[PDB]
C-alpha cells in the first residue's frame, strides 16, 4: 500500500516507488498450514 | 379674501425586485463528500479534503 512516503510523490509528483520508504532511510542515514498435497 | 387651512392625505406604494446567484457544484465532489464513491485507501480522504 501506498503510504506516509509514496503518498506524497505520487500525489504532487506522479510516481510512485515499491520500497522508497528504504530508498529514503538510506539516503540520508537512518501463518503457515498443512495441505494435502503430493511430493 | 381670508383663506382658511389646508389639509390633505396621501400614500406610497412599495417597490418590488429580487437579487440571485448561482452556486454549481460537481458530481464528484458530491460523491466524494457523502461517501457514496468513497474508498478505504490512503488516497481518497487526500481528495475529500
Amino acid at each position: 500500500v501506498i503510504a506516509n512516503t509514496n503518498l506524497v510523490t505520487a500525489l504532487v509528483m506522479g510516481k510512485a516507488v515499491s520500497n522508497m520508504d528504504d530508498v529514503a532511510r538510506y539516503l540520508l542515514g537512518g501463518g503457515s498450514a498443512r495441505v494435502r498435497a503430493d511430493l | 379674501p381670508a383663506d382658511q387651512p389646508v389639509h390633505n392625505y396621501m400614500i406610497k406604494r412599495l417597490d418590488r425586485r429580487s437579487l440571485n446567484a448561482a452556486f454549481s457544484i460537481a458530481v464528484e465532489a458530491l460523491g466524494l463528500i457523502s461517501g457514496e464513491n468513497l474508498d478505504g485507501t490512503h488516497i481518497s480522504s487526500a481528495m475529500r479534503l
